[PDB]
RNA sequence: AGAGCAUAGCUGUUGGGACCCGAAAGAUGGUGAACCAUCUAGUAGCUGGUUC
RNA sequence: AUUGGAUAUGCCAUAUAAAGCGCUUUCGAAGAGUCGAGUUGUUUGCAGCUCUAAAUGGGUGGUCAUCUAA
RNA sequence: UUGACCUCAAAUCAGGUAGGACUACGCGCUGAACAAUAAGCGCAGGAAAAGAAAAUAACCAUGAUUCCCUCAGUAACGGUGAAGCGGGAAAAGCUCAAAUUUGAAAUCUGGCAACAUUUCUUUUGUUGUCCGAGUUGUAAUUUCAA
């Protein structure tokens, strides 16, 4: 009825039209293979994520949940340890050995020295042996970017590695 | 009691003194802040130290020119 | 539902009592038909449908 | 002006689809963040058991995660909630440290230069 | 709570000089209760003071014109009169 | 530092020194123009604790107002439409008398490299900062129209809403 | 016009000898342009990029927050005030501060000049804070000659309002 | 000194922050009536009240108005001998402002008005008080600025079912609004409380 | 499992806990150095004509006036009684200097 | 020794334009005292009409 | 064909660096013609006009609680 | 004097940017009649605005904003008419000013020269060098939760 909307009603040209109507099709899984290779396409979030042992959420839900068949003291919170938990389903098994293997990899925490740091920490093991390190931190002259002990100790640490 | 009297003033019945210095005539003695001083000035600049370490990558890489090659372009 | 403005897009003013004539607005202007044309009611032709 | 509710079942369809686009981007992490548990501000009320908006940092200091961790695992920190009693303490220090029992974390590449 | 004896001293602490006349002092008191009794008919009331009051304001404008200062108000006396512009066409 | 100094000698607005360089600035800004530009801000600590930072990119505008709605927030327009090419960020009092209200306008020039390559200050390059002294968006303007959180400051009561299931 | 006395001061500069010879203390002490920091910090890059531990620097101290903060740390032995800040009271309370923490000080001419040490366009304050053994008894001269030039002349000058 | 040209009675009437239009409405109509009282500006403070005393002194004012506002919804004037003395705070209801148009009662302004009290406050020690307060205050002292030699208005004053009812007359002056007691204590907008009327 | 329980209750047993103080609470603390910076201020700046006819007041032992006209330009009594005190203090502090 | 609660329909009633057609407008903003557009479905105790 | 977030892996990596946690015989800055007061208008907020601040201060609430504006 | 700095101008100088239109929704200003009313004027975006408490409360306490339901046709006011709590949808937090980098303006725009890169020969950068900005303050660090 616009003039605007009328001007290609009467033209010859066709309109942009886009097909994107796609209802009930829901969006498929990226970020985690594991799940994608799992997810199945027509159950909801929730049914796949119960499926394959997770949690959707970790409060309450605020509704009705489906039923397809009929059912057949600070110290001791503070100072616990929660012994993890059981993996139910194989998915999840599946994402715990990655997890752990993966960790296991990349584990290479402690570090060398460089030409500098090494020059560094061995001039002052030299002079002050090799435990008193508040007399080691205290030396200008060899401490001349004044490390404080800890960071001498984290120094003489590494290059015993 | 306080007479519930008038005092004349309630409404029923040097324009250029000289400098006063109050508080600079004296001098303080101690610095104003107690905060302790960093170990940064005693030690050599932390600053520079990252340019040249990132001076000595390029040199590397070859994207500065040495001064003793800066010498040889020239001439 | 019909549109929010059906039977009212026009101008009419109600030319007057005891012109020999009903009193119901008549569209103003000239040079188009519509002049004297009744509107603004459910009886005249292109007014506005009771109770929308 | 009357309001009418004739997208009432498309907003809740629009709303649901928002959800499966949220758990595709983040496949295995819960679509919500845990929330705590907290008691209602009313002597009508006080008795009832809610969530909250986060946890505090002394309950986080008790469950051993720190304000700068806890954000990254999906966990809210409120700064303002506050610990007058024991017993929300102990109620939402409980709650963090049974998440962290079923919560896995998978691990994280880092850049490493070769020395220093 | 209600202490009477701290009150009362407190009364005659601050009580004022019973020597001053009516006129004097600006105060005479209802010679009888008032009459406004009826708390549900306040309007009945309001006009059940009514004659209290006049009754006591005629007994004190008979006190007080006795004592020089004449009690009736001089319409030729343009004394200060608490009637705004607002309140007097509100009156009317 | 000398912006606690600065900041502090603020206070004292009808002190000897305050008013002398109160009545002989404002007689020199009386013979500008009405809207000119200050090389730099006459009050530099007040600037800079409203985002004003000593870099291209940042303008400092100062303006005239008539006294006898809000004088500020005329100040921030009439400046936003004299430079065009300009985000109004903020804006401040730096003088008056009998007459004039003078005000002082920090500006952002949101096509400067220096401005789009600054994250503290890229914000403004967007387009919905389009004129914010407009809008009421500035914190005068924010002020003006009673914007703030507690009891001390419509269409959804001027409507019925008619439930599918009522 | 009348100017208050906290304004009235700057009129009152020190004299062309003494801030002559406060100029050629300064000038000793010029902290290194842009260009001969990058030539010693690129010649410290060579010798680390081979293969390879100094004395603190001296130089002139600048800077409006710089200076008021080593004035209220007493770390400034000399304070020289530039007479023409544009906004005044930018350095209307430094001969105050510089009073009450007893720091010889000075107002000088063309803060332009003061810029030229710094190698900067502009400077509104300079303060020499401690220089080397050579130049001990030049910084003890310079004191005693702002003490009788500057603090010892005007002073009853600078409580009076000016102008008029 | 202390006071020159002194008057017997003088009040101060001030409100706090937060009074709504009705509550300064009969403030402006109490400053009226009264011409001895000082009207004075918001008081910043709500439990340090002690200070009224000082500004009582200030301006040798020996009776308070304190009009005070809670929850912006109820009225508790304060009225108390600022030198030591006594303090009473009454509860306003059912208010009667000088706008309405039943207002009738037009009498002289600061002309001393003829105070009637009703035996109800001779009745009880404690209403004796509130009776002598109401009396040194709302009476207009002689000396006073405005004040009119002519008597032009008459207050009567009765306790009806336990709660006071304001109807000076010129004909009603205007003020009709309730006046409940609450409590009276030992000291200026101080001290400990002597009185609860329940 | 993770899991709220959301409405009944938890406990009735109480157990109140000692709060420490937050930083905001600490805001309006006088510090050392802006005491320091308020009073070379002051000095510099000098005083508003309202501040010097108040100091007149006070140096004639008319208090009585002076806290007056310091309520009726600052506009409380607390704000006036805080005013003639810090000006009563520059005074003695002149006069033990002068 | 509690009779309510919910929905549907009927009827009555009060608001909305409120059974329909009807009474000079007024106001805002424009065009050349006038003209035009909108508020407007303005205001009706009254007029005429109101369907097997 | 154009793209996004991940995964795997090669190379490079200015780490003499940069962080979180923990502990204290050391420190800890917090926005003014604003807040606020009087008064006059618009619709309590806002606005004008006159005046104009403080530092456990100031705001809002019921001595206490809560908040930390410009 | 040379010469720096501050100004005041100029250039068909280089690189940019604003206007007008739409305006359903959005944010300001203004305003009659029969009410933030229509109009009038100003300004945006795909949403806008609001927004991480100078917030509620009086409890075993809550915890940015926004929207829905409820509170509720209630309190209050003089027929108008909320809000706290409560239930949902969604959730995310942060950045400056006020500190001496002072053992080193560590920061940035631009010109030029190479090297890349592209929704793209159309885009977007990197490295080097010089100039300018900047000490009347650009980075790092800090924002009270500390």
């Amino acid at each position: 009825a616009n003039p605007r909307q009328r001007n290609k009603q009467r033209s010859g040209k066709p309109r942009l039209t886009r097909r994107n109507a796609n209802k009930k099709a829901k969006a498929k899984i990226y970020g985690n293979f594991v799940i994608q290779q799992n997810w199945d396409k027509h159950a909801t979030l929730r049914q796949n994520y119960a499926r394959l042992g997770l949690l959707a959420t970790p409060n309450y839900v605020t509704g009705g949940v489906e039923k397809l068949y009929p059912d057949p003291t600070l110290d001791d919170v503070l100072d616990k340890e929660i012994s993890i938990a059981p993996a139910k389903t194989e998915v999840v098994r599946q994402l715990e050995e990655e997890a752990v293997k993966k960790a296991a990899r990349q584990s290479n925490k402690m570090l060398p020295l460089s030409a500098f740091e090494h020059a560094y920490i061995q001039r002052l093991i030299n002079k002050y042996g090799t435990e008193d390190f508040e007399s080691m931190a205290k030396d200008v002259k060899l401490n001349s970017k004044l490390f404080n002990g800890s960071k001498l100790k984290n120094l003489y640490i590494r290059m015993k590695a | 009691e306080i007479d519930a009297g008038y005092s004349s003033d309630s409404s029923t019945e040097d324009p250029y003194p000289d400098y006063d210095d109050f508080f600079t005539n004296t001098v303080r003695e101690t610095p104003l802040s107690s905060a302790p001083e960093p170990k940064r000035r005693f030690a050599p600049s932390k600053h520079e130290q990252k340019r040249i370490l990132q001076l000595a990558y390029a040199i590397r890489k070859g994207r500065i020119l040495t001064s003793e090659q800066r010498a040889e372009r020239e001439r | 539902a019909v549109s929010e403005k059906a039977g009212h897009q026009t101008s009419a003013e109600s030319w007057g009592t005891g012109r020999a004539l009903a009193r119901i607005p008549r569209v103003g202007g000239g040079g188009t038909h519509r002049s004297g044309q009744a509107a603004f009611g459910n009886m005249c032709r292109s007014g506005r449908m009771f109770a929308p | 002006y009357v309001k009418t509710w004739f997208n009432q079942p498309g907003r809740k369809l629009r709303r649901r689809q928002a959800r499966q686009t949220k758990a595709a981007k983040i496949a295995p992490r819960p679509v919500e963040a845990i929330r705590p548990a907290v008691k209602p501000p009313t002597i009508r009320y006080n008795m009832k058991v809610r969530a909250g908006r986060g946890f505090t940092l002394e309950e986080l200091k008790a469950a051993g995660v720190s304000r700068r961790v806890a954000s990254t695992i999906g966990i809210p920190v409120d700064h303002r909630r506050r610990n007058r009693s024991e017993e929300s303490l102990q109620r939402n220090v409980e709650r963090i440290k049974v998440y962290l029992a079923h919560l896995i974390v998978f691990p994280r590449k880092a850049g490493q230069p070769k020395k220093g | 709570i209600n202490n009477t004896v701290a009150l009362e001293n407190i009364y005659e602490r601050i009580k004022y000089p019973d020597d001053i006349s009516f006129v004097e002092n600006q105060a005479v008191t209802t010679k009888e209760p008032i009459i406004i009794e009826n708390v549900e008919d306040d309007l009945a009331r309001e006009l059940a003071f009514y004659k209290q009051g006049v009754s006591s304001v005629k007994a004190a404008f008979a006190k007080l014109r006795e004592a020089n200062v004449l009690i009736s108000r001089p319409h030729d006396y343009f004394a200060e009169m608490l009637k705004s512009d607002d309140h007097m066409e509100k009156v009317r | 530092g000398a912006y606690k100094y600065l900041e502090e000698l603020a206070k004292k607005k009808q002190s000897d020194v305050n008013l002398f360089l109160s009545r002989v600035r404002a007689w020199e800004y009386r013979q500008m123009n009405v809207i000119h530009r200050a090389s730099r801000p006459s009050r530099p600590d007040k600037a800079r604790r409203l985002g004003y930072k000593a870099k291209q990119g940042y303008v400092i505008y100062r303006i005239r107002v008539r006294r006898g709605r809000s004088a500020r927030c005329t100040a921030e327009e009439r400046v936003g439409r004299y430079c065009s090419n300009l985000r109004v960020l903020n804006s401040y009092w730096v003088n008056q008398d009998a007459t004039y209200k003078f005000f002082e306008v920090i500006l952002v020039d949101p096509s400067h490299k220096a401005i789009r390559r600054d994250p503290r200050i890229n914000w403004i390059v967007n387009p919905v900062h389009k004129h914010r002294e407009s809008r009421g968006l500035t914190s005068i303007g924010k002020k003006s129209r009673g914007i703030g959180k507690g009891h001390r400051f419509w269409l959804r009561h001027n409507t019925l809403s008619l439930r599918r299931y009522r | 016009l009348k100017v208050p006395p906290a304004i009235a001061q700057f009129q009152k500069t020190l004299d062309k000898n003494t801030a002559t010879q406060v100029f050629k203390l300064l000038n000793k002490y010029r902290p290194e342009t842009a260009a001969e920091k990058k030539q010693r910090l690129v010649a410290e890059a060579e010798a680390v990029a081979n293969g390879k531990v100094s004395k603190k620097p001296y130089n002139v101290k600048y800077g409006l927050n710089h200076v008021v903060a080593l004035i209220e740390a007493k770390k400034a032995k000399l304070v020289l005030i530039a007479s023409d800040v544009d906004p005044i009271e930018l350095v209307v309370f430094l001969p105050a501060l510089c009073k009450k923490m007893g720091v010889p000080y000075a107002i000088v001419k063309n803060k332009a000049r003061l810029g030229t040490v710094i190698h900067q366009k502009t400077a509104a304050v300079l303060a020499v804070t401690e220089v080397r053994e050579e130049d001990k008894n030049e910084l003890a001269s310079i004191v005693s000659a702002v003490d009788a030039n500057f603090s010892a002349k005007y002073d009853e000058s600078r409580r009076k309002w000016g102008g008029g | 000194s202390a006071g020159f040209v002194p008057i017997k009675q003088k009040v101060l009437v001030l409100s706090s922050r937060g009074v709504t239009y009705r509550q300064r409405h009969l403030l402006n109509d109490l400053v009226s009536m009264m011409p001895h009282s000082k009207k004075d500006s918001k008081l910043d403070s709500k439990d340090r009240l002690y200070q009224l005393n000082e500004l009582a002194e200030l301006y040798n004012c020996n009776n308070i108005f304190f009009f005070e506002s809670r929850r912006r919804e109820d009225l508790y004037l304060h009225i108390a001998r600022a030198p030591n003395g006594p303090t009473v705070k009454f509860h306003v209801e059912n208010l009667h402002t000088m706008d309405e148009l039943n207002m009738t009662g037009n009498a002289l302004k600061g002309s001393r008005p003829i105070l009637s009290f009703d035996k109800t406050f001779d009745t009880a020690p404690h209403l004796k008080v509130v009776k002598e307060l109401l009396q040194q205050t709302f009476g207009i002292p002689k000396g006073a600025r405005r004040s009119k030699p002519f008597i032009d208005r008459v207050c009567t004053l009765t306790i009806a079912d336990g709660k006071i009812w304001f109807r000076n007359y010129e004909i009603e002056i205007g003020p009709r609004f309730v006046m409940t007691i609450i409590n009276i204590l030992e000291g200026s907008f101080g001290g400990p409380v002597i009185y609860k009327n329940d | 499992a993770p899991g709220l329980v959301v409405g009944l209750n938890k406990g009735k047993t109480l157990t109140k806990r000692q709060l420490p103080e937050r930083p905001s609470r600490r805001k309006g603390h006088l510090s050392k150095r802006t005491a320091f910076v308020r009073s070379i201020v002051r000095e510099v700046a000098g005083f508003a004509p309202y501040e010097r006819r108040v100091m007149e007041l006070i140096r004639n032992s008319q208090d009585k006036r002076a806290r007056k006209l310091a309520k009726k330009r600052l506009g409380t009594l607390k704000r006036a009684k805080g005013k003639i005190e810090e000006l009563t203090s520059v005074i003695q502090s002149s006069r033990l200097a002068h």
